[PDB]
């Protein structure tokens, strides 16, 4: 009883913080991609406007 | 000027909307956890306080 | 009217794009429905807490039997 | 040389929000101190209430979540709000190019 | 002549000097006095708990708050779909005009 | 004919910024 | 040419 | 906002070809 | 983020050329 | 060369909330019954006091 | 140029209004006169006169 639950804990916590990291991860993922949209489309816009 | 102040205007009237729907889900978010679950973890509590 | 007409409007605008709203309205919508599916995923992480601890119920009253 | 005086929008200046309320933690000065009594050696069966709210907290996170809801209904409120501010001053418009060919 | 000083006709006045100093916080008064030798066995169960039917309601009140929110964004689509008629209607009389 | 081949564009657009009204509403506006 | 001043802008996602 | 709107050079365009 | 502070003065100044060409 | 005072409110005045300690008073509410709660057909009536000398003059 | 501020501050007052627990508010309800309103009511019926 205390071997399962306390291994639910330091698997699931060990998971907690990476899936917290993963869904910062897309969300790392969509700040460089939104950069390479941003310099061209609002940085067409530059002309008016600029990029980062 | 007033045609690009226009969509310059539709952003300023776009962000009131934002704000308006976010103040709107900040409040709701606030809140739903204290009525939904604000009856489901109540009846949760009242089988506790049955227990002893 | 011609002197007028570029300053308004221009060929009269819509001002806002489209669309385009509706597009980061999916984008976030997805992002939401991610955390709908993480939400869910923690019933399916319940689900299978309750297979360890009735496991763990039943083999202890196996051994106190 | 006539023209108009100067005034200003000083109202913006005039910034008054004296606001400050209880920033103060464990009002009367509370936290959970040790009690230990006579040392009363009952038995008690134990029936349990068992609590399916051990922090029912996915439901607390989705009271916050039953408000997320509302915060991305509202910003779509707010961009239909000023989406149809935008076709007003396409109404505008128009409406100067119905004051040309009246 | 005109009656009229540059910017007189709006100062955005956000003198509103407004102090809220109320304690919100009220003392949700425990006592625990000490807890003598309870060896009298006649405390009965009972386990009565919970409704909490007004935290229902409320969750029920926070379903219609989000269909306001959103009924209210169905209103602002129809209102720029009728501004959008506007737009036809200023296209419609200044086509009439020149007509 | 040339000048209504630009005017029946700005038409084209302003029925298609109809559509962009239509779907921005539509976002704003919104479910159970 | 004020009848084709009449008519659209948009900008495009 | 960022769209310096194309579709506004494009109704100039034509317009003042009409002109 | 896209973009700030400034597009409209060149899209106006050669609109306005549009416009004044007519 | 006539201008004059076009602002509204005079002194920035307007009906600000007050709202106090929660005095519970009973008060047994002996009305003043207002008669000339808006008696304003005396007020159209004091233009017509007004419009009969428009027409006399 | 008659610039003159027709409009004086009719000046408020209102401090906060402590526990008024205090009984010893006396009833009076005196009212109107206001026989200047009659006057003047009589005025313009000598004033419709005049015209008349």
């Amino acid at each position: 009883r205390l071997q399962d639950e306390i291994q639910n804990m330091k698997e699931e916590m060990a998971r907690h913080l990476r899936e917290y990291q993963d869904l910062l991860n897309v969300k790392m993922a969509l700040d460089i991609e939104i950069a390479t949209y941003r310099k061209l489309l609002e940085g067409e816009e530059s002309r008016i406007s600029l990029p980062l | 000027v007033e045609l690009q102040e226009l969509n310059d205007r539709f952003a300023n009237y776009i962000d009131k909307v934002r704000f308006l729907e976010q103040q709107n889900k900040i409040l709701l978010a606030e809140l739903e956890q204290l009525k939904g679950q604000g009856k489901s973890r109540l009846g949760d509590l009242y089988e506790e306080e049955m227990r002893e | 009217a011609q002197i007028q007409e570029q300053h308004v409007q221009i060929d009269v605008d819509v001002s806002k794009p489209d669309l385009t709203a509706a597009l980061r309205d999916v984008r976030q919508q997805y992002e939401s429905v991610a955390a709908k599916n993480l939400q869910e995923a923690e019933e399916w992480y319940k689900s299978k807490f309750a297979d360890l601890s009735e496991a763990a119920n039943r083999n202890n009253d196996a051994l106190r039997q | 040389v006539t023209t108009s005086t100067r005034t200003y929008s000083l109202g913006s200046a005039l910034r008054p929000s004296t606001s400050r309320s209880l920033y103060a933690s464990s009002p009367g000065g509370v936290y959970a101190t040790r009690s230990s009594a006579v040392r009363l050696r009952s038995s008690v069966p134990g029936v349990r209430l068992l609590q399916d709210s051990v922090d029912f907290s996915l439901a607390d996170a989705i009271n916050t979540e039953f408000k997320n809801t509302r915060t991305n209904e509202k910003v779509e409120l707010q961009e239909l709000n000023d989406r149809f501010a935008n076709y007003i001053d396409k109404v505008r418009f128009l409406e100067q190019q119905n004051k040309i060919l009246l």
